[PDB]
């Protein structure tokens, strides 16, 4: 295939859809006032999985390009989210509780990076 | 088996370097050069040269310092470099 | 309420937002700075401050308007996974100054953009 193929938009839409449904439920089952566990799980889980996907694709050039568009650009692109995080963090700031605001940005920022590192490490651990 | 290969400094001055490598027979999309004082990662810089190019110039360097020069190849035309399956080639030049 | 029309607003929303984010990454993600994803994050950060402030003063809108434009579009437009992958890759190659500058730009800029997205709506009603 080539870039901008109709089958690519399909793999992105489908992946993004299933990704938002998972993010939506998570944001309703575990998300509660004072601390958003749902938004943090979607990003942390997604951050770890993209580390896994990036490691897999790097060591499997043969795989078709739609595994990347569906799994990363699609699924993990609808699972994680910067918008809702930014809003929740700005609510904490306007609601005075600066301590939990910093605790949230650092938890989901450094948490995502670390989780991505583990995802990369997980794959690097088993393939070798 | 890395991509590219035979990376080396061809021309060197106290503040500039001219590096050359062997572009594979099959053109890549672009290369990514990262350089800096060996170990001092807060000094590392990076730029990208097109796949057609096989040489690059690195200027603005400090004398007597040991640098590490790494060239990453990206075969993709629509994916960032961390999806690449090419092991980079790296060298070290002093001054 | 887990209604079937709810799943239809998320999928249709994420599908559009994702596509826009994808194309932004293709055409914008530069040579040393991910302008594609940063754009989708800042823009998405500014548009959520407008939607949240807008949904606050219009509690008469249906439940699918928020799930379609906030949970759908903006949910797929912005990403955290692609951000940490890029940032972790910068650290991998040793460009700590870029990673730090990229994390800061994404975190601070997103908060400020979401702030300016609220200030514009409140100024618009007054
Ligand atoms: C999480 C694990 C994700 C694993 C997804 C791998 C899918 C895969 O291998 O796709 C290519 C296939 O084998 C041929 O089409
Ligand atoms: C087998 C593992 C293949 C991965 C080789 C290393 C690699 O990918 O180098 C470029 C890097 O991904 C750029 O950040
Ligand atoms: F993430
Ligand atoms: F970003
Ligand atoms: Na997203």
């Amino acid at each position: 295939m080539l870039t901008y193929a109709p089958l690519n938009f399909i793999a992105i839409g489908i992946g993004a859809t299933l990704g938002a449904w998972l993010r939506w439920v998570l944001g309703l089952k575990l998300n509660g006032a004072g601390w958003p566990w749902g938004t943090l799980t979607a990003n942390l889980v997604g951050g770890y999985l993209i580390g896994v996907m990036v490691a897999l694709i790097a060591s499997h050039p043969e795989w078709p390009a739609w595994i990347r568009l569906a799994a990363v650009t699609g699924f993990l692109g609808g699972l994680t989210t910067f918008s809702t995080f930014s809003a929740e963090t700005v609510d904490m700031l306007c609601r005075g509780v600066y301590a939990t605001a910093a605790a949230y940005a650092g938890a989901s920022l450094a948490g995502s990076l670390a989780m991505t590192g583990l995802g990369l490490a997980t794959v690097r651990l088993l393939l070798r | 088996s890395s991509v590219p290969t035979k990376l080396e400094v061809v021309a060197a001055t106290p503040t500039s370097l001219l590096i050359s490598w062997d572009a594979p027979a099959v053109t890549v999309d672009h290369y990514v050069i990262t350089y800096g004082e060996t170990g001092a990662y807060w000094s590392y810089q990076e730029f990208t040269v097109p796949g057609s190019k096989s040489t690059a110039t690195i200027s603005g360097l400090k004398p007597g310092v040991d640098y590490t020069i790494t060239v990453y190849a990206n075969p993709y035309s629509d994916a960032p470099i961390y999806y690449s399956y090419h092991s980079p080639i790296s060298i070290n030049y002093r001054t």
